[PDB]
């Protein structure tokens, strides 16, 4: 079972640069290497299937280079519609391995989010569980930190998070945290507070609310 | 289309599922079939494989005595059988494609993948999703829906009738401990249009046949 | 004192085509009659002797081979054909001095559902030499990688499944063959008729 | 210049005991350490001084058998498997290793391929291999090639299921057979 | 009694049966039991068997593919299955013992038979009788009973509850083109008591749940 | 396949007598030959093994003889509970095979039938069939003919006979033949005759009936 890793599992990049991903196998295969473009919810499309072919309806800027246990896809001039996650798979020995992904991301300015709390509904309540969600709104880069401080007491173990895929139009991220707790927890405290931290920010932002209003 | 798969499927851990995968044409021409899954933000796998034209099945040692690989020249659509099913088996089944690559004599890469199948292996039972309203309290506003303990995905939500799509997110799905799926989609909207504009998120849950619209005021 | 024709023939296992088998038949007495008036033998060739002369001549053995293959891969077991069964399976050779004999066996070699007992090999490097007999279990190398002893893509195990339904076209269906060489050498013959 | 031990211990299909299979090993440079280190052989028994000794030649063989029967794979051992599918000799010069294999033998409803040999009028020599179909006369009566009464077909299936205890599981056998003669050894480790 | 049948079968053409046999005795021990089947007015023909003690089971030509002999020696119940069922199948399945017999060193005779196993294979379905009287017009006349169209064996007829069986035939059923039973039921009486007696044929018809009592006067 | 063949087909003895029933092998067989009895509803009972072993709890009257091709069982002073089917039965060659059998039957003076018709029902003629049954009674030998004539056309294929087991205490036997047709084909017709032929009938005798009385 050969093991493909590749480098760098995440890369930021503007339109019109040039990236480059190296993929290595953890024993020779010869030139038995293809690379394949998957962008999130659709089927994966090959790009290179003989370490460097280009499969037929591919730009000429995609180009695979490497033998042995190095390769390397490499993309000059990334275009618009280049942004996706970009795998390496091995043809040499079975099993066939894919190699973990790479995902290619728009770089764009520091842009700090828009932090928004939100306590749970009564309706919720009257089911019997609370939930109070925090929301970090049209941020770059997405490396945030989003701590939950109920009346000054850090939680632990009982949040969630989601993030969104890359926004087209802005190029950014945007996330949820949402602190789950039951009816009675809930009311035995006050102060409910969303402590976030980001690059984008001088220090960090606190948002808050009271449990009676 | 060239590949189309059957549809998602919903199991209880211990049992079989059968995906179908139909090459559009007339016949496979010679090709070769192969089955691909991808776990939840996780990599791809390969399972096993088919060449119709010849009659051969291979599986990978990880599926051996449990996957069966068969194709239907008449109908052209492939078949994978999947049996004693388990939690770590809910993923996407793609089936794809290879060409009879000439200059190495055999078949080397994946030329086309289908769209995939979600299937989904779980103790959970199929529940319609419960939904709350996020109320709102420069000079921008945020307002949203929580879609709470559901199951299976997906579930889709829109604003008003479609009409506004500017500003809004919806969060992808996460798996509570209770094994069922919750999301909030959110939107920003101006302050001013707080009292004059009225907002209703609609929320649809196929797999329940559920509709919900829930109007978000601030209260 | 009699030749076990029976035994051949009327034996309830036949092997598969692949390790087809070889029974040696001397110091006997064969009616070859019961060929002509069967009338429920479906293929009956013979090749380098009369078919009714066998009776009057003597040879100093007598080899039944005998396995089972689709209906229309009967056509393969003739001295210079080529396909999967003569190319991979057995060969007779062109001076072949013998007879074929076959018949359908639908009711007792296929089953509701199929019956993949019935082998027959898929790949091979080279041919088979009249009369050679490969029941080697090797992964084929189709493509242009190594296998080492790994089933996957371009590696293939080179024994596939027949698939009897009882509901197949008779080209499809299983066809028990028995092949009769008659040699005759520098040597006392053994196997006579009347 | 190593050794193919890859294609005997990790090969897809093995073959079935009464048709073991032999493998012929020689010219190259055997690296015989991963056996101890690996901690997930169930059996492992000599009849460590291994990387230092040479051979002229080293014969692998493979099969597969039941769990409860892996302690008849030893000199002067007896059962239906040592005594009519395979012997091993009471001077053995080797090592036997084997392991469980329920995951990549069995499968839902039984795997009836797996075949070993029920009848034989004699036992077998060491290192012997029968391999004829031919049915078993177990009466007083020919049976002239035909199945019935008192005329059995001398292979028997396994049939492995996922859900057996550990002794009636599949599990995978290989038997190093190391053999000196008067020649050249051409199987060393480092 | 040394073994036991499971009860009658009715099953459709194509369907598949398996028939049960207890050994009484516990074990089995170094027995071998088979499987001899007799169609209507017919012989016996053995098609298989099986001994316990060494795990073997073997069958005759007629049947490959379609019977699967069985045994359990935790139960000591020995099973038989055959698929594929069709109109000539319809018969009575014996499950027979055989002892090893050590001067011949093998088994070679049915030491033991099971009162057996009737399995009816046809078209039609369950269906109750229709009772109707035979009766007398003229110094011994005779009556009785014609029990006709019923689906499948057995039917059952006694006279006056039992009270009558001196003279009484009940023939054997006959099977008729439509694929139902019919049969008649007769009794030989003085004319004398033509009159002054009261005659009446019950009729049984357990499948169906179907029990009739007739009268049968004279005209 | 060896063909076990039985001689003869039926046989008629009375109480205490000597019988023999011989059977013929179409090959030889050496003492691999059984001999079983088995009565009408009840399951068979082995007597003989081995040619000639006698099984443990038969009576000692019956004895088997014979080898090679040709077997005889022997019953000396038949007894009551003796009369039934006797089946030889061969276990030499695969697949085992059984004689059709030979039927001891009680013995007793030609008994004419009583012979009864019975027109159809006006109740079975309401639900739309018409049956008529002819009725032969107490009657000795078996064989008997029995013919049907609607409006002196002869039938056939369109009746069917059945008769019963020998009676345990006048050892006759009784048929019926039952004529079936539909009510309209009845209703074209109007003499319905029965003609049986017996042994123990000088001439065939006819019971006919019009369809009116
Ligand atoms: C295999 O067994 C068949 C049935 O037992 C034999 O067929 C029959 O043989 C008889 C002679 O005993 C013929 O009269 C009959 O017409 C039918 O063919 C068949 O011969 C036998 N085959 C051999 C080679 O013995
Ligand atoms: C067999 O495969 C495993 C898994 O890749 C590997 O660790 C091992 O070195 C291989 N060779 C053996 C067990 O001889």
């Amino acid at each position: 079972d050969i093991q493909m890793t590749q480098s760098p599992s995440s890369l930021s990049a503007s339109v019109g640069d040039r990236v480059t991903i190296t993929c290595r196998a953890s024993q020779s295969i010869s030139s038995y290497l293809n690379w394949y473009q998957q962008k999130p919810g659709k089927a994966p499309k090959l790009l290179i299937y003989a370490a460097s072919s280009l499969q037929s309806g591919v730009p000429s800027r995609f180009s695979g280079s490497g033998s042995g246990t190095d390769f390397t896809l490499t993309i000059s001039s990334l275009q618009p519609e280049d942004f996706a996650t970009y795998y390496c798979q091995q043809s040499y020995s079975n099993p066939w391995t894919f190699g973990q992904g790479t995902k290619v991301e728009i770089k764009r300015t520091v842009a700090a989010p828009s932090v928004f709390i939100f306590p749970p509904s009564d309706e919720q309540l009257k089911s019997g569980t609370a939930s109070v969600v925090c929301l970090l709104n049209n941020f770059y880069p997405r490396e945030a930190k989003v701590q939950w401080k109920v009346d000054n007491a850090l939680q632990s173990g009982n949040s969630q998070e989601s993030v969104t895929e890359q926004d087209s139009k802005d190029s950014t991220y945007s996330l949820s945290s949402t602190l789950t707790l039951s009816k009675a927890d809930y009311e035995k405290h006050k102060v409910y507070a969303c402590e976030v931290t980001h690059q984008g920010l001088s220090s960090p932002v606190t948002k808050s609310f009271n449990r009676g209003e | 289309v060239q590949l189309v798969q059957s549809e998602a499927e919903v199991k209880k851990p211990g049992s079989s599922v059968k995906v179908s995968c139909k090459a559009s044409g007339g016949t496979y021409s010679s090709y070769a079939i192969s089955w691909v899954r991808q776990a939840p933000g996780q990599g791809l796998e390969w399972m096993g494989g088919i060449i119709p034209i010849l009659g051969i099945a291979n599986y990978a040692q990880k599926f051996q005595g449990r996957v069966t690989i068969t194709a239907d020249k008449s109908t052209s659509t492939a078949y994978m059988e999947l049996s004693s099913l388990r939690s770590e088996d809910t993923a996407v089944y793609y089936c794809a494609r290879l060409p009879y690559y000439y200059d190495s004599s055999g078949y080397y890469y994946f030329d086309y993948w289908g769209q995939g199948t979600l299937v989904t292996v779980s103790s959970a039972s199929t529940k319609g999703p419960s939904v709350f309203p996020l109320a709102p309290s420069g000079g921008t506003a945020a307002l949203g829906c929580l879609v709470k303990d559901y199951f299976p995905e997906p579930v889709t939500v829109s604003w008003n009738s479609g009409a506004l799509t500017s500003g809004v997110h919806t969060f992808p799905a996460v798996l509570q401990s209770s094994g069922l799926y919750s999301l909030s989609s959110v939107v920003t909207v101006p302050s001013s249009s707080l009292g004059t504009q009225t907002y209703i998120c609609n929320v649809n849950h196929k797999p329940s046949n559920t509709k919900v619209d829930k109007r978000v005021e601030p209260k | 004192n009699l030749c076990p024709f029976g035994e051949v023939f009327n034996a309830t296992r036949f092997a598969s085509v692949y390790a087809w088998n070889r029974k040696r038949i001397s110091n006997c007495v064969a009616d070859y009659s019961f060929l002509y008036n069967s009338a429920s033998f479906s293929t009956f060739k013979c090749y380098g002797v009369s078919p009714t002369k066998l009776n009057d001549l003597c040879f100093t053995n007598v080899y039944a081979d005998s396995f089972v293959i689709r209906g229309d891969e009967v056509r393969q077991i003739a001295p210079g054909q080529t396909g999967k069964i003569a190319d991979y399976n057995y060969k007779l050779p062109d001076d072949f001095t013998g007879c074929v004999i076959a018949w359908n066996s639908n009711n007792l070699d296929s089953k509701v559902g199929g019956n993949y007992n019935y082998l027959y090999r898929l790949f091979r490097k080279s041919n088979l030499k009249p009369f050679e007999r490969d029941i080697s279990t090797e992964i084929y190398q189709a493509g242009s990688t190594p296998c080492n002893g790994v089933e996957g893509f371009n590696c293939y195990f080179p024994l596939q499944s027949y698939g009897f339904q009882p509901t197949n076209g008779v080209g499809y269906q299983p066809y028990r063959v028995v092949v009769l060489s008659f040699e005759l050498l520098h040597a006392p013959a053994t196997v006579c008729g009347p």
